[PDB]
RNA sequence: CGAUGUCGGCUCGUCGCAUCCUGGGGCUGAAGAAGGUCCCAAGGGUUGGGCUGUUCGCCCAUUAAAGCGGCACGCGAGCUG
RNA sequence: CGCUGAAAGCAUCUAAGCGGGAAGCCCGCCCCAAGAUGAGGCCUCCCACGGCAGCCGGUAAGGACCCGGGAAGACCA
């Protein structure tokens, strides 16, 4: 159940069989395994992967010890992939071949305090015909005396975005190992520069 | 009028060993375990198994008959064995054996392949006749039913999978 | 379904 | 299947059965098949 | 003369094999033990019952058709959020919950009853980790 | 009655199931295709327009379908009027 | 809808047992989630400091403050 950490670098399109292919380019390799989680020890199976090298001046002592025990130079990010136990001490884009389908997790762009129309695609109010200061307002939020309260979960204004999102079953369009590049067809959560996780897909 | 009290002839040389709540029945064709209520007494006589019931309450009378027959069937199974014949009817309709498996051509856009479960043997003598055979009567009748279900007898035409000795009852169209 | 109105149309509160 | 509060035999070939807490009627004639409900 | 009030006592640990016992008829006894009402110095406003260990909870018994028909219920607060889980399934997934749930309902509501319930220790299967406590086996 | 704002619409739902569609099924005066009738099923879905303040209804053009009810005839300290 | 099968010599999907069977139910997918006070687990780091399950003081690993900012953001985070 292979996976890797990467940064989103940006989109373009490539031409493949006289077709424009929208792509997002991800820098994924190389990911040093820094701890393995096992059933005996940890109760389940996964690999803690590290990514991007860090200035040792910035790595405190409990962190250094962790790296040391793995004989791994310090790294900016540690993230596990579950039910994945690679043979090497290192995971690189090579675990993917063009044509495979992947799921990518990112942290989505953050919209801050969002209105009901941006967040939940609410209709809003009229813009004329008498609408009084309610053009983007939610309307009713309930009934009357029964039940006399608002459902847990009721769609309302509030923060929106900067959340974990996984887009699923994306085509792998190319991989360019000499540059640690994974070209995935479509759109991946988050800004350029943001951290992402690329897993083998759970769709069939 | 009564099944439980009727004794079970046990041919040479099938054996019947009683255990609390089961009877094991071995014969030339294999063995069978008969789960049997703690409440009935299964009794082993010379060349004869009998079952006896603790009282004349409805439940006991009910378990009684069931129990004799259940054992009697086990007995026959390890000696004679059990079988059911299926006839196929209708123009396109055929059966052939693919190794140990049963392949059925019955008008679908594909053929239907049935694997034998352990204890069951499939035989196709002619191509419109199938024979399901085994030592377990329920298992036989079941696998038979399964095969028939792939293409039940039509209501309008002698067409489909039939049990041997199953009457053809059609109804008119127009 | 139209039925009898039971209040007159209200006006905003007169100043207290 | 006919579903109704009054289930009865319709032909002499009709058989009243109790099955899983329910009254059914079975006949070789399919029209006569009934369960109480 | 005022009625006696016990100074703090050392609580006694007890062990109970649930196997084959009738769920409800075991639960009432566990409740008594937890309240501490077998003790002649019973005091209703202090925890002074036994700690109770139960094993083989997965092998509890139930009469009638309850495995199929007894339904446990949970409300999430959300629309449509009433989950119904039947005994069979609860035993097949969190068997210890069955006894736990039955004993819980037989303890007082309030701060003390909640505390009493924490003194119950239920395990599916024959073993438990309270060896250090050397719990006295009870037939009940 | 020292005030429980009252039709319809908009907005936003949520529930029931006597189910409109979709899934499963029995009977059919079920050849097939298409229907009818009953049973199980509430997961999701259930269009846009002309008229009229209308709810309802009729009509146009489509649809798998264009469901019926409850929530103070749901919702005016949310809007309309 | 069955298989096997008594009561009830036959029959019966049922009384013992076994099968098939829905967009529905449970799991599976995606997100939150240990205030899950039942407060889980694993890896790594510090250390057995002074004066008198308590107090007072200096530190350790670390943290905060302050600052330059940020597809994070109302302030906060
Ligand atoms: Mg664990
Ligand atoms: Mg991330
Ligand atoms: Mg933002
Ligand atoms: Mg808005
Ligand atoms: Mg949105
Ligand atoms: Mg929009
Ligand atoms: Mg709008
Ligand atoms: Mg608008
Ligand atoms: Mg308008
Ligand atoms: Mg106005
Ligand atoms: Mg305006
Ligand atoms: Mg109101
Ligand atoms: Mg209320
Ligand atoms: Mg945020
Ligand atoms: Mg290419
Ligand atoms: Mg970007
Ligand atoms: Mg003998
Ligand atoms: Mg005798
Ligand atoms: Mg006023
Ligand atoms: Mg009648
Ligand atoms: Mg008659
Ligand atoms: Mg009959
Ligand atoms: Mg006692
Ligand atoms: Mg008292
Ligand atoms: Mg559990
Ligand atoms: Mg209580
Ligand atoms: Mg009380
Ligand atoms: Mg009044
Ligand atoms: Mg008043
Ligand atoms: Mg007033
Ligand atoms: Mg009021
Ligand atoms: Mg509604
Ligand atoms: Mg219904
Ligand atoms: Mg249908
Ligand atoms: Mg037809
Ligand atoms: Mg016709
Ligand atoms: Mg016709
Ligand atoms: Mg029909
Ligand atoms: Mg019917
Ligand atoms: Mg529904
Ligand atoms: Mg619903
Ligand atoms: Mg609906
Ligand atoms: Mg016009
Ligand atoms: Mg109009
Ligand atoms: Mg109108
Ligand atoms: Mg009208
Ligand atoms: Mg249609
Ligand atoms: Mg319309
Ligand atoms: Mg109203
Ligand atoms: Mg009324
Ligand atoms: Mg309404
Ligand atoms: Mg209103
Ligand atoms: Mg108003
Ligand atoms: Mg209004
Ligand atoms: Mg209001
Ligand atoms: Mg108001
Ligand atoms: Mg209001
Ligand atoms: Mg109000
Ligand atoms: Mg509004
Ligand atoms: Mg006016
Ligand atoms: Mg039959
Ligand atoms: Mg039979
Ligand atoms: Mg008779
Ligand atoms: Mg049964
Ligand atoms: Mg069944
Ligand atoms: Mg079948
Ligand atoms: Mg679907
Ligand atoms: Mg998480
Ligand atoms: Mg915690
Ligand atoms: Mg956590
Ligand atoms: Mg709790
Ligand atoms: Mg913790
Ligand atoms: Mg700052
Ligand atoms: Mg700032
Ligand atoms: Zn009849």
């Amino acid at each position: 159940m292979k996976g890797i950490l990467g940064v989103k670098v940006g989109m373009t399109r490539i031409f493949r069989d006289d077709r424009a292919v929208p792509v997002t380019v991800i820098l994924a390799g190389p990911c040093p395994v820094v701890q393995r989680r096992t059933p005996e020890k940890d109760g389940y199976t996964a690999v803690q992967l590290g990514f991007l090298p860090q200035n040792p001046k910035r790595v405190n002592r409990p962190l250094k010890g962790h790296f040391a025990k793995a004989g791994v130079e310090p790294v900016r990010i540690l993230r596990e992939i579950r039910d994945f136990n690679p043979e090497g001490d290192t995971v690189t884009v090579e675990i993917f071949k063009p044509g495979e389908r992947v799921d990518v997790t990112g942290t989505s762009k953050g919209r801050g305090f969002a209105g009901v129309m941006k967040r939940w695609n609410f209709a809003g109010g009229p813009d004329s015909h008498g609408a009084h200061k309610i053009h983007r307002h939610p309307g009713s939020i309930g009934n009357r005396k029964t039940p006399g309260r608002v459902y847990k979960g009721k769609k309302m204004a509030g923060h929106y975005g900067a959340e974990r999102v996984t887009v699923m079953n994306l085509e792998v369009v190319d991989v360019i190992p000499e540059e640690n590049l994974l070209l995935v067809k479509g759109a991946v959560p988050g800004p350029n520069g943001g951290l992402v996780i690329v897993r083998e897909t759970k769709k069939a | 009028s009564r099944i439980g009290r009727l004794p079970i002839p046990v041919p040479k040389g099938v054996s019947v060993e009683v255990a609390p709540g089961r009877v094991k029945v071995k014969g030339p064709k294999g063995e069978l375990e008969v789960p049997v209520s703690p409440e009935m007494r299964v009794v082993v006589e010379e060349g004869v198994v009998r079952v006896e019931r603790p009282s004349d309450e409805r439940r006991h009378k009910s378990l009684h008959g069931l129990t004799r027959t259940l054992i009697a069937n086990a007995v026959k199974g390890v000696s004679e064995g059990y079988s059911k014949e299926l006839l196929i009817k209708g123009i396109g309709y055929r059966a052939r054996l693919v190794g140990r498996a049963l392949e059925l051509t019955v008008g679908f856009s594909h053929p239907v392949v049935v694997e034998p479960p352990e204890g069951i043997t499939f035989e196709v003598p002619e191509p419109t006749r199938v024979r399901v055979s085994g030592i377990d009567k329920q298992k036989v009748g079941q696998v038979a039913a399964n095969i028939r279900a792939i293409r039940k007898p039509s209501a309008y035409h002698e067409k489909g999978i039939y049990y041997a000795g199953e009457p053809v009852r059609l109804k008119p169209g127009k | 379904v139209d039925k009898g109105s039971y209040l007159p149309r209200p006006t905003p509160p007169r100043p207290i | 299947m006919k579903v109704r509060a009054s289930v009865k035999r319709i032909c002499d070939k009709c058989k009243v059965i109790r099955r899983h807490g329910r009254v059914y009627v079975i006949c070789e004639n399919p029209k006569h098949k009934q369960r109480q409900g | 003369m005022k009625t006696y009030v016990p100074k703090q006592v050392e609580p006694r640990w007890v062990l109970i094999d649930a196997e084959g016992k009738t769920l409800g008829r075991l639960a009432t006894k566990i409740a008594t033990l937890l309240r501490g009402k077998h003790r002649p110095d019973w005091t209703p406003n202090v925890a002074m019952g036994d700690f109770v260990v139960v094993v083989n909870a997965d092998k509890i018994r139930v009469t009638g058709k309850k495995l199929e028909q007894k339904i446990y219920t949970r409300y999430s607060g959300y629309p449509g959020g009433l989950k119904k889980i039947p005994l069979e399934k609860m035993l097949a997934t969190h068997p210890e919950r069955v006894l736990e749930h039955a004993v819980k309902g037989m303890l007082p509501k309030g701060p003390l009853g909640r505390r009493l319930f924490k003194r119950l220790k239920v395990y599916a299967g024959p073993d438990h980790p309270h060896q250090a406590q050397r719990p006295e086996k009870l037939e009940v």
